[PDB]
C-alpha cells in the first residue's frame, strides 16, 4: 500500500526468504539421527522460524520488493505497532529512570558528605525514590508549573 | 567588610566560584589590604583549592 | 644463617579497610572531591611500593598476590578441564582424530546464536575450539571423560588450598624481609626443587603410563579397550608386552648397564609417522635428563651447611680493565629492590615464550598436532604476543627502578654508572643503526613496487632478477640436515623436518611438514625483522637510560616515573617521561609481531602446508606463491590481505559468523582509540563545561565533579583500545581462514 | 596549436607573463 | 624572552620563586596582602617556559602568568 | 604532438635544472645575515 | 555485618548486580517472547 | 628584518632551525606583521587578490594549450561515445616498454593521459569545435593574465 | 690539578684539534705546479656556479634531446597495437 510495499503475507519474495531457510535448516538436520540432541535443536530451531514467518504476516507489516519487513515510522494509523507504540512505553521508562536519578541527586545533595553518598550508595532512600517514581510525568509537570524544576543562578563564567 | 560565617556569592568574573555561595572566614581588618575577605567553598576548583580571598565589593549577595 | 623468619599474625583480618574504598594510600583515602578518584584509585591498586616504604610489607603483598593469581590460574586450568569432560566432543575425537574438528564449548539457543554451534562432527554441534587441549589431552594418555573430572575437582582443590595459604601467610603467619632476601636457597630450592622433581615425575608419568596407552592408540586399538592407566602399574608384564625391557626390572637402573633401556628411552630424530609429532620414546629420556641436569644443578649456591657459592664473591670477582669495579654492588640491587628483579625475569620470560613458540610449530610435540593447521597458527600467534607484551614489560618496569629505586651514593660501581655515561654513544649508534636497516630493508620493498609498476620486472630483486639468497641460513640447514651421520652419529635422524636434509611425512592427506626453503623473500622479511626490532630496542632504551636526566630536563627524576611534561616551555616537553617511552614502544611491539605473524602464516599456507595426492603430487594451499609476490607491498596487499580476506567478510549465516561480527567490532575499537591517541586534555575539559552548565540548568549537578581524564589517562586508553582493536582483527582474520581452509 | 610558429608565439607570450609576475613579486616585497 | 607579569593578588607564598627552575623569579617587599611580600620577575630573559611558576600560585586563577613569546637559545633550553 | 622534441627538452630543464637552482638562491637567501 | 552491607553498597557491586538482574530478565522475555519487531498491542 | 622573514623580529632572531618553518608558516598573516597599518594591508590584500587572479587564468590557460597540442579533440568531437579524452601527453626517462605500450592507449602516438576533468563536454557544448579555437583560448588568456 | 682558568680559556672550552698534521708540504713540487695552473680558476666561486647551472643544463639538453632509440624507453615509443575500452571506447 503506503510507499510501494505489498503486505507480507501476499509478498511472493516471503515465500522464498521462508523455504529457502527451511530447505537449509532440513539440509543440516539430515546429518543426525532423529533421536538426538543436534536433531531435537533442529526441530525446535525450524519451528521458531515457522512461528515467526507466521506472525509478520498477521501483523500487518508491509514487504519490500526482496521479501522483507519495511517499518513505517510515520504516524500512519494503520501501523502504530512500528514506531510510536513502543516508542511510548520506552519514553515512559527513561523517563522513570531519568526522574529517579534526579531525585536521589536532590535528596543526597542535602546530607553531611554528599559525595560519599554517590560511591557508596544507600539502598534505602534509593529503592523508596525509585518505588515513588512510578507516577513520574505527574511529577515533572507539577514541578514545572510550581516553578521548581530549574535553576536561576547558574554558576558559569567567561571573561 | 561582611560579617564572619556570612553566606556570600561571588561576581568575579574570572572566578572558577562566580556565582557559586561560600561562606566568609576571617576577613582581615588591616588599613592597606585589597582584598581581605576570606571565603571558603565546598567544591575544589582545577587546581583543587577551596578557599579564596576577595576584596569586599567584589562579592556580596547574602 | 638461613632459617624461617615469621612474624605471627601481623594483620588482623576484618572489613573495616574494606567498606572504605581508599585505604591503601592516605592521598587519596579521603575521599573523591572530583571524577579523577575513582581513576587513580584502580590505577594505583597494585602500586605495593607507592603505599608504604619499608620493603617488608611490599614483600609480604607481593607473595600474597602471587598466591591470589596461583588460585586464579587453577580455576581457570580447572574450567577448561570441565569443559573437556562435560560439553566436548573429545571421546568421538578419539575414534577419528582426522575427520573430528575439536569442540568443547556449546552455546544456549536465546536469539538465534543457536547456529554458532557448527556441525564439528562425531554427533557433537558447538564453536571449534583452538587450544590444542585435545591433543594434549591424547599425549598425556586421558582416554575417558571420567579422568577429566576428577582431575577439574582437583584443580578446584588446589585453587582453595592457594586462597588459603594466601590468606594465611598475609594474616596469621607472614614472613619478615629478612626471609625473603635469602636468594642462595631460594635458587637452590627452584632449580632442584621445582624445576629438577617435576621434570622426574612427569618423566615417571610419561615412561609409566603415557607410553603404553599412546602405543597402544598408535596399533589401531580402540581407545574403549585400552587397559586403564593402572593396569600397567601393579602389572609389569602387562606393560612389557610393548616395552620388553621393563622385564628387567630396575636393575639395568642401579648397575650402570641401563644401555638396555633403549626400548622406551630413544634418541630417534623425525616425527612419529603415523601421529605427525615427537616420539614419546624420546620425550621420556629428555625428561629425565632435564631432571637429573636441573637436580645437579641445584647444588651450587652456599646455604648454612658450608660448602657452595655465594653469589656476591661470583660478582666481585668479573672486573676487567675496560670495565671499572666489574659487577660489584649489583648483589645489593637484586635483593633490595623487586623491579630490579621484575625487569630481569620478565625479559627472560618472554624470550623464552618466544622460542617456544619458535620450537613447537618446528618439532610438534603433540599427536595430530601438525595436521591441525588451526591450532598450530593459534599456538604461534598467541605465544608471540605473549612475548611481545613481556619484553616491553620488563623495559618498563627497568624504567621505573632506575627512576626510583637507583642512588648513586652506593653506585660508584663503574658497571652500572659506565653505561649511564656514554647513554649519548649508545642511543646515537642504536639510532644510526636502525636508519640504515630501515632503508636497507624497506627501500628495497619500495624499489621493487616502482619497478613491477613501471613494466621493467627486470630490475627487481626478486628470485628471478637480482638475487639477494641468505647463504648462512641455507649453510646452518644444510649443516644441521646432515648432523645424524657426522655430528650426531647415536641420534636417527635430524631434529626437524625443516632442515633441507629428510622428506614429507603425511597424516592421512594434509601434510605435517617438509624441508623450507629459503630464497630473497625470506631475506627481505628477515631484514625487516631485524630492523622493527631495533627500533623497538631504540624507543625502550632510550627511554630507560634517560629516566634520570638529559640535557633538556636535568631533574627528570624529580618529577618521577609518570608524569604528563614539564611545560609548553623549551620549545615543548610532551612525552618526555619512561612511562612515555613505553607507550611508545608498545606500538612498535605491536608492529614487529604483527609483521611476524603475517609472515609465518604465509609462508606456511604457501611452501609447507596443503594436502598430497596419491602418487605424491602435493599441492599448498595458497600455491606457493610466497617466492615471487611477497616481493612487493602490492603483493601483500592482495596476495594476502585481500585474498585471504575472503573468507571472514562472507562468514555470515554461517557457523563462523562470530568472526565476521568480531572483524568490524574490532575495526571499530581500533578507529576509536584514535579519538583518544590524536585529541587533548583542554578541549574536553572545556566541552564537558558546557554539559555541567545544562545540568545545573535542571538540578541535576553531580557532586563529584566531571573532570576530564588526565594526560596520562589518554595515553593509557589510547594505546590500549589500539592494542585491542588490532589484535582482535588479525585474531578474528587468522582464525576465520585457517578453520575454513586448514 | 597544430602548427609550428604558434607555440614560438605561445612560448614568448609566457615569458612576458613571467617578467611581469617578476616585477609584481618584486613591488609586493 | 618569554614575558612573566605579576598580578596585584600574590598573598606572598613564594613558592613561585621555589618553583622556578631558573632563578627567575624573586621575593621583594611589596605591602598589601598580609606580609608585604610579593613575587617580581627581573630575569625574564632566563623563563624557559616550564610554567612551574603557574602551577603552583593557590590563586583564585592566578597571579603569575607566562606569555610565551620570542625564542632564544636560552629560552629554548638548548646544550649544544 | 607537432614538436615532439620539445617534451626531450622542457621535463629534463623543470624537474631537474629548475629546482637545483631554485633550491641554492633559496638556500642562499635563507643561510644569509644581511 | 554493617561493613558487609556498606561494602555491597558500592558502586560496582550495585551496578553489577543490577546489570546481572536486568540481563537475566530481558534475557527471560526473549527466551518467552522471541522475535519481536511489532508490537502487537 | 636581518634575516629571512623579514616582517618579524622574534624569528629573525631565532638561532634554532624553527626560524625557517614559522617563517614559511605565518607568510601571509599580514596583520600580525611589524609596523603594519590599516592602509598597507589593503593594498597588500589587492595586489595579492590580482596575482591569484593571474595564476588562476595562466592555469586556465595552461589546460586549453594542452589539451589544443597533445589532445585528440577533434576525434572526439564526432564520436563522444567511443572515444576517450585526452588530458596531455607524458615523458617519463624511467618508463619501460611495457609502461609505454600500456599508456599509448586513445589515439595518441605516444603515452598519454586520459582526462577525467569534463573539459571535453564543456568546451564542446558552449560551441569549439577545433583545435585553433582552443588555441585562441589560451592565448586569450594570457594576455588577461598578463594584463 | 685543576680544570679551570680565564687566561687559557681554550683549554677549559675543549678547542683543541685532536688530529692537526702541521706538515706544509707533501707532494711533488712539479705535481703541485701543474695541479695548480689547472684547478686554479675552478677557485672563483661566483664564475663557477653560474658555470656549473649551466654546463648541467647544456649536458641534460643534449643527452635528452639527442638521445638513442634502443637507450630509452619513453623515446622508442610505442610498437604494437593499442588495448581497447572497456566500454567499447577507444
Ligand atoms: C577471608 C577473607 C578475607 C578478609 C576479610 C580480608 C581482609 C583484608 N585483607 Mg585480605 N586476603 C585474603 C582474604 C581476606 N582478606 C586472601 C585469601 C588473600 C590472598 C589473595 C588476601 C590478600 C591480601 C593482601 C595482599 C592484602 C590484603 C588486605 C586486606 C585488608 C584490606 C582489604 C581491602 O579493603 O581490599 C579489598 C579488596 C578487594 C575486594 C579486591 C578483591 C579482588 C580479588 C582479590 C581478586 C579477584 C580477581 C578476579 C578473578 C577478577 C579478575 C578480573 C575480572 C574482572 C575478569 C583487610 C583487613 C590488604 C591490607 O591489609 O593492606 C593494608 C593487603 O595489602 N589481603
Ligand atoms: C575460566 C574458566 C571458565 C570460563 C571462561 C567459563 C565459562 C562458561 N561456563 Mg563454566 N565452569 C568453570 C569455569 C569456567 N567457565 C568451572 C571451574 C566449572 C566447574 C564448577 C564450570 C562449570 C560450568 C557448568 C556446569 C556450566 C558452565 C557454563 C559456562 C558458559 C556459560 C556461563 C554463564 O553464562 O553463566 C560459559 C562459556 C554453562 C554452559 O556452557 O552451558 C551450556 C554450564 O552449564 N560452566
Ligand atoms: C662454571 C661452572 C663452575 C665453576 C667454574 C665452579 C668453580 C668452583 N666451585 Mg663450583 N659448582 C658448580 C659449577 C661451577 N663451580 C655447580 C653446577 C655446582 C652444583 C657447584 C657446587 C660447588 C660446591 C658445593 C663447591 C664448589 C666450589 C667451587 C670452587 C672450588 C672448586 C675447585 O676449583 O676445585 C671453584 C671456584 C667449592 C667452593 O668452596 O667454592 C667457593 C665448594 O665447596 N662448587
Ligand atoms: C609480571 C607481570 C607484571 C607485574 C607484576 C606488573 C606490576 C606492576 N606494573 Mg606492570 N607491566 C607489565 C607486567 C607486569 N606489571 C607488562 C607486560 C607491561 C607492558 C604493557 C607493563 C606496563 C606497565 C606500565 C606502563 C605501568 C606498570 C605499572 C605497574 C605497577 C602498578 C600496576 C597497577 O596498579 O595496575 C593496575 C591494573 C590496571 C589499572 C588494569 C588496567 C586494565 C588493562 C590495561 C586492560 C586489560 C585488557 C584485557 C586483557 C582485556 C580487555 C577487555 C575486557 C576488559 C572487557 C605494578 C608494580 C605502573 C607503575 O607505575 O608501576 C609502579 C605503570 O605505570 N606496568
Ligand atoms: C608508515 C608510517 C611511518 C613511517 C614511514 C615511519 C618512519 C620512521 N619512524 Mg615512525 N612512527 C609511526 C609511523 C611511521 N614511522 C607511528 C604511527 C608512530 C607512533 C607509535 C611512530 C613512532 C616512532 C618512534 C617512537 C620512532 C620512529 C622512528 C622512525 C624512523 C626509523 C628510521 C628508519 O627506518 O628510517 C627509514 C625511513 C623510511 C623507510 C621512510 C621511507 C623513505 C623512502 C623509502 C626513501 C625515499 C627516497 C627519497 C628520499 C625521496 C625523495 C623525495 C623528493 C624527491 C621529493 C623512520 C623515519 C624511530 C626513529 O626516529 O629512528 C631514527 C623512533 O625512535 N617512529
Ligand atoms: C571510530 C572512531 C570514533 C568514534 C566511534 C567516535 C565517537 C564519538 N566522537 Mg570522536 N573522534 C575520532 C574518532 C571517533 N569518535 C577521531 C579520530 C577524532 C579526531 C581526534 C575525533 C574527534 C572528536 C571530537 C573533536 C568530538 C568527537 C565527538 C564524538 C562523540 C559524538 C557523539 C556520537 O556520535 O555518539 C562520539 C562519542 C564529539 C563529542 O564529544 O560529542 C559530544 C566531539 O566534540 N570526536
Ligand atoms: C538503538 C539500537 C537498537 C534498537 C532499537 C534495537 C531493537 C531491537 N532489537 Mg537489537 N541490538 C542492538 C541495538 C538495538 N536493538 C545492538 C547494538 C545489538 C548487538 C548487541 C543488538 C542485538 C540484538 C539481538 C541479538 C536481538 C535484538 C532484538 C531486538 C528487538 C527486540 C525484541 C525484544 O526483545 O522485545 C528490537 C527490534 C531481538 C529480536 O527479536 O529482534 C527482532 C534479538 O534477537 N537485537
Ligand atoms: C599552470 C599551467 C600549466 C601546467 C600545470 C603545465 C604542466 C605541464 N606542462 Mg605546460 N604549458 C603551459 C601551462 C601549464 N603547463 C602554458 C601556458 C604553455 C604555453 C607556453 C605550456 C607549454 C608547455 C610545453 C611546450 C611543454 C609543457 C610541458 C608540461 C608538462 C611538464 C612540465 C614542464 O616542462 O613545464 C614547462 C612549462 C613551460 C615551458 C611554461 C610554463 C607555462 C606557465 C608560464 C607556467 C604557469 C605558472 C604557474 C601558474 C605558477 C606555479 C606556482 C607554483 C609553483 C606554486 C606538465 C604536464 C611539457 C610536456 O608536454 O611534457 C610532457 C612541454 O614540453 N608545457
Ligand atoms: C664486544 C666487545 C667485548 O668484547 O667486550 C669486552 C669488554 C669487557 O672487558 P673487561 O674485561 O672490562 O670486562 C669483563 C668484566 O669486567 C665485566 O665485563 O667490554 C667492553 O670493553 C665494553 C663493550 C662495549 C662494546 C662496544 C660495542
Ligand atoms: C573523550 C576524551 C576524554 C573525555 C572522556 C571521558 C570523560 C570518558 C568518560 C566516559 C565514561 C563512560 C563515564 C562513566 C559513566 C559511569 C560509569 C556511569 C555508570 C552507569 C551506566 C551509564 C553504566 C578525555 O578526557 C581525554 C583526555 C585526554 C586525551 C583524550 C581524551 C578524550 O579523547
Ligand atoms: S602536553 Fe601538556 S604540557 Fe606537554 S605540551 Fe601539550 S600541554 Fe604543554
Amino acid at each position: 500500500d503506503v510507499a510501494g510495499l505489498t503486505p507480507c503475507k501476499e509478498s511472493k519474495g516471503f515465500a522464498k526468504r521462508e523455504k529457502q531457510e527451511i530447505k537449509k535448516l532440513e539440509s543440516r538436520l539430515k546429518l543426525y539421527a532423529p533421536d538426538s540432541a543436534p536433531a531435537l535443536a533442529l526441530n525446535a530451531t525450524i519451528e521458531k522460524t515457522k512461528r515467526r514467518f507466521a506472525f509478520y504476516g498477521n501483523e500487518g507489516l508491509l514487504c519490500g520488493t526482496d521479501g522483507l519487513p519495511h517499518l513505517i515510522v510515520d504516524g500512519d494509523q494503520a501501523h502504530l505497532g512500528e514506531f510510536v507504540y513502543p516508542g511510548l512505553v520506552f519514553l515512559y521508562i527513561a523517563g522513570w529512570i531519568g526522574w529517579v536519578g534526579r531525585a536521589y541527586l536532590i535528596d543526597v545533595r542535602t546530607s553531611k558528605k554528599p559525595t560519599e553518598k554517590e560511591i557508596i550508595i544507600d539502598v534505602p532512600l534509593a529503592l523508596r525514590i525509585m518505588s515513588k517514581g512510578l507516577t513520574w510525568p505527574v511529577a515533572a509537570i507539577g514541578e514545572l508549573r510550581s516553578g521548581k524544576l530549574v535553576e536561576k543562578s547558574a554558576n558559569i563564567t567567561v571573561s | 567588610g561582611p560579617k564572619r560565617g556570612s553566606i556570600v556569592k561571588v561576581l568575579r568574573r574570572e572566578s572558577y566560584w562566580f556565582n557559586d555561595t561560600g561562606k566568609v572566614v576571617a576577613v582581615d581588618q588591616a588599613p592597606g589590604v585589597r582584598y581581605p575577605v576570606v571565603v571558603r567553598f565546598d567544591k575544589v576548583n582545577y587546581a583543587g583549592v577551596s578557599t579564596n580571598n576577595y576584596s569586599p565589593d567584589e562579592l556580596e549577595a547574602a | 644463617e638461613v632459617k624461617i623468619m615469621v612474624e605471627k599474625d601481623p594483620v588482623k583480618t576484618s572489613f573495616e579497610k574494606w567498606a572504605k574504598p581508599g585505604h591503601f594510600s592516605r592521598t587519596l583515602a579521603k575521599g573523591p572531591n572530583t571524577t579523577t578518584w575513582i581513576w587513580n584509585l584502580h590505577a594505583d591498586a597494585h602500586d605495593f611500593d607507592s603505599h608504604t616504604n619499608d620493603l617488608e610489607e611490599i614483600s609480604r603483598k607481593v607473595f600474597s598476590a602471587h598466591f591470589g593469581q596461583l588460585a586464579v590460574i587453577f580455576i581457570w586450568l580447572s574450567g577448561m578441564y570441565f569443559h573437556g569432560a562435560r560439553f566436548s566432543n573429545y571421546e568421538a575425537w578419539l575414534s577419528d582424530p582426522t575427520h573430528i574438528k575439536p569442540s568443547a564449548q556449546v552455546v544456549w539457543p536465546i536469539v538465534g546464536q543457536k547456529i554458532l554451534n557448527g556441525d564439528v562432527g562425531g554427533g557433537f554441534q558447538g564453536i571449534q575450539i583452538t587450544s590444542g587441549f585435545f591433543q594434549l589431552w591424547r599425549a598425556s594418555g586421558i582416554t575417558s571423560e571420567l579422568q577429566l573430572y576428577t582431575t577439574a575437582i582437583g584443580g578446584l582443590i588446589f585453587a582453595a588450598l592457594m586462597l588459603f595459604a594466601g590468606w594465611f601467610h598475609y594474616h596469621k603467619a607472614a614472613p619478615k624481609l629478612a626471609w625473603f632476601q635469602n636468594v642462595e636457597s631460594m635458587l637452590n630450592h627452584h632449580l632442584a626443587g621445582l624445576l629438577g622433581l617435576g621434570s622426574l615425575a612427569w618423566a615417571g608419568h610419561q615412561v609409566h603410563v603415557s607410553l603404553p596407552i599412546n602405543r597402544l592408540l598408535d596399533a589401531g586399538v580402540d581407545p574403549k579397550e585400552i587397559p586403564l592407566p593402572h593396569e600397567f602399574i601393579l602389572n609389569r608384564d602387562l606393560l612389557a608386552q610393548l616395552y620388553p625391557s621393563f622385564s628387567k626390572g630396575l636393575t639395568p637402573f642401579f648397575t650402570l648397564n641401563w644401555s638396555e633401556y633403549s626400548d622406551f628411552l630413544t634418541f630417534r630424530g623425525g616425527l612419529n609417522p603415523v601421529t605427525g609429532g615427537l616420539w614419546l620414546t624420546d620425550t621420556a629420556h629428555h625428561h629425565l635428563a632435564i631432571a637429573v641436569l636441573f637436580l645437579v644443578a641445584g647444588h651450587m649456591y652456599r646455604t648454612n651447611f658450608g660448602i657452595g657459592h655465594s653469589m656476591k664473591e661470583i660478582l666481585e670477582a668479573h672486573k676487567g680493565p675496560f670495565t671499572g669495579e666489574g659487577h660489584k654492588g649489583l648483589y645489593e640491587i637484586l635483593t633490595t629492590s623487586w623491579h630490579a628483579q621484575l625487569a630481569i625475569n620478565l625479559a627472560m620470560l618472554g624470550s623464552l615464550t618466544i622460542i617456544v613458540a619458535h620450537h613447537m610449530y618446528a618439532m610438534p610435540p603433540y599427536p595430530y598436532l601438525a595436521t591441525d593447521y588451526a591450532t598450530q597458527l593459534s599456538l604461534f600467534t598467541h605465544h608471540m604476543w605473549i612475548g611481545g607484551f613481556l619484553v616491553v614489560g620488563a623495559a618498563a618496569h627497568a624504567a621505573i627502578f632506575m627512576v626510583r629505586d637507583y642512588d648513586p651514593t652506593t653506585q660508584y660501581n663503574n658497571l652500572l654508572d659506565r653505561v649511564l655515561r656514554h647513554r649519548d654513544a649508545i642511543i646515537s649508534h642504536l639510532n644510526w643503526v636502525c636508519i640504515f636497516l630501515g632503508f636497507h630493508s624497506f627501500g628495497l620493498y619500495i624499489h621493487n613496487d616502482t619497478m613491477s609498476a613501471l613494466g621493467r620486472p627486470q630490475d627487481m630483486f626478486s628470485d628471478t632478477a637480482i638475487q639477494l639468497q641468505p647463504v648462512f641460513a641455507q649453510w646452518i640447514q644444510n649443516t644441521h640436515a646432515l648432523a645424524p651421520s657426522l655430528t650426531a652419529p647415536n641420534a636417527t635422524a635430524s631434529t626437524s623436518l625443516t632442515w633441507g636434509g629428510g622428506d614429507l611425512v603425511a597424516v592421512g592427506g594434509k601434510v605435517a611438514l617438509l624441508p623450507i626453503p629459503l630464497g630473497t623473500a625470506d631475506f627481505l622479511v628477515h631484514h625487516i625483522h631485524a630492523f622493527t626490532i631495533h627500533v623497538t630496542v631504540l624507543i625502550l632504551l632510550k627511554g630507560v637510560l634517560f629516566a634520570r636526566s638529559s640535557r633538556l630536563i636535568p631533574d627528570k627524576a624529580n618529577l618521577g616515573f609518570r608524569f604528563p611534561c614539564d611545560g609548553p616551555g623549551r620549545g615543548g616537553t610532551c612525552q618526555v617521561s619512561a612511562w612515555d617511552h613505553v607507550f611508545l614502544g608498545l606500538f612498535w611491539m605491536y608492529n614487529a609481531i604483527s609483521v611476524v605473524i603475517f609472515h609465518f602464516s604465509w609462508k606456511m599456507q604457501s611452501d609447507v602446508w596443503g594436502s598430497i595426492s596419491d602418487q605424491g603430487v602435493v599441492t599448498h594451499i595458497t600455491g606457493g606463491n610466497f617466492a615471487q609476490s611477497s616481493i612487493t607491498i602490492n603483493g601483500w596487499l592482495r596476495d594476502f590481505l585481500w585474498a585471504q580476506a575472503s573468507q571472514v567478510i562472507q562468514s555470515y549465516g554461517s557457523s563462523l559468523s562470530a568472526y565476521g561480527l568480531l572483524f568490524l567490532g574490532a575495526h571499530f575499537v581500533w578507529a576509536f582509540s584514535l579519538m583518544f591517541l590524536f585529541s587533548g586534555r583542554g578541549y574536553w575539559q572545556e566541552l564537558i563545561e558546557s554539559i555541567v552548565w545544562a545540568h545545573n540548568k535542571l538540578k541535576v549537578a553531580p557532586a563529584i565533579q566531571p573532570r576530564a581524564l588526565s594526560i596520562v589517562q589518554g595515553r593509557a586508553v589510547g594505546v590500549a583500545h589500539y592494542l585491542l582493536g588490532g589484535i582482535a582483527t588479525t585474531w578474528a582474520f587468522f582464525l576465520a581462514r585457517i578453520i575454513s581452509v586448514g | 596549436s597544430i602548427s609550428d610558429s604558434q607555440i614560438i608565439v605561445a612560448l614568448v607570450s609566457a615569458f612576458i607573463t613571467g617578467i611581469l609576475a617578476l616585477r609584481l613579486g618584486k613591488s609586493l616585497y | 624572552a618569554h614575558s612573566v607579569k605579576i598580578y596585584d593578588t600574590c598573598i606572598g607564598c613564594t613558592q613561585c620563586v621555589r618553583a622556578c627552575p631558573t632563578d627567575v623569579l624573586e621575593m621583594v617587599p611589596w605591602d598589601g596582602c598580609k606580609a608585604s611580600q610579593i613575587a617580581s620577575a627581573p630575569r625574564t630573559e632566563d623563563c624557559v617556559g616550564c610554567k612551574r611558576c603557574e602551577s603552583a600560585c593557590p590563586t583564585d586563577f592566578l597571579s603569575v602568568r607566562v606569555y610565551l613569546g620570542a625564542e632564544t637559545t636560552r629560552s629554548m633550553g638548548l646544550a649544544y | 604532438m607537432t614538436a615532439s622534441y620539445l617534451p626531450s627538452i622542457f621535463v629534463p630543464l623543470i624537474g631537474l635544472v629548475f629546482p637545483a637552482i631554485t633550491m641554492a638562491s633559496l638556500f642562499i637567501y635563507i643561510e644569509q645575515d644581511e | 555485618m554493617q561493613d558487609v552491607k556498606t561494602y555491597l553498597s558500592t558502586a560496582p557491586v550495585l551496578a553489577t548486580l543490577w546489570f546481572g538482574f536486568l540481563a537475566g530478565l530481558l534475557i527471560e522475555i526473549n527466551r518467552f517472547f522471541p522475535d519481536a519487531l511489532v508490537l502487537p498491542l | 628584518a636581518s634575516r629571512f622573514p623579514k616582517f618579524s623580529r622574534g624569528l629573525s632572531q631565532d638561532p634554532t632551525t624553527r626560524r625557517i618553518w614559522f617563517g614559511i608558516a605565518t607568510a601571509h598573516d599580514f596583520e600580525s606583521h611589524d609596523d603594519m597599518t590599516e592602509e598597507r594591508l589593503y593594498q597588500k590584500i589587492f595586489a595579492s587578490h590580482f596575482g591569484q587572479l593571474a595564476i588562476i587564468f595562466l592555469w586556465t590557460s595552461g589546460n586549453l594549450f594542452h589539451v589544443a597540442w597533445q589532445g585528440n579533440f577533434e576525434a572526439w568531437g564526432q564520436d563522444p561515445l567511443h572515444v576517450r579524452p585526452i588530458a596531455h601527453a607524458i615523458w617519463d626517462p624511467h618508463f619501460g616498454q611495457p609502461a609505454v605500450e600500456a599508456f599509448t592507449r586513445g589515439g595518441a602516438s605516444g603515452p598519454v593521459n586520459i582526462a577525467y576533468s569534463g573539459v571535453y563536454q564543456w568546451w564542446y557544448t558552449i560551441g569549439l569545435r577545433t583545435n585553433q579555437d582552443l588555441y585562441g583560448g589560451s592565448i586569450f588568456l594570457l594576455f588577461v593574465s598578463a594584463l | 690539578s685543576v680544570y679551570f682558568d680565564l687566561g687559557e680559556i681554550d683549554n677549559t672550552t675543549g678547542n683543541w684539534d685532536l688530529y692537526g698534521n702541521d706538515d706544509p708540504n707533501r707532494y711533488n713540487g712539479f705535481q703541485n705546479k701543474f695541479f695548480e695552473t689547472f684547478a686554479g680558476a675552478f677557485t672563483k666561486r661566483g664564475l663557477l656556479l653560474k658555470f656549473l647551472v649551466l654546463g648541467g643544463a647544456t649536458t641534460i639538453g643534449y643527452l635528452g634531446s639527442t638521445s638513442s632509440p634502443d637507450l630509452l624507453a619513453i623515446k622508442n615509443g610505442p610498437k604494437q597495437v593499442p588495448v581497447m575500452g572497456p566500454r567499447g571506447r577507444k
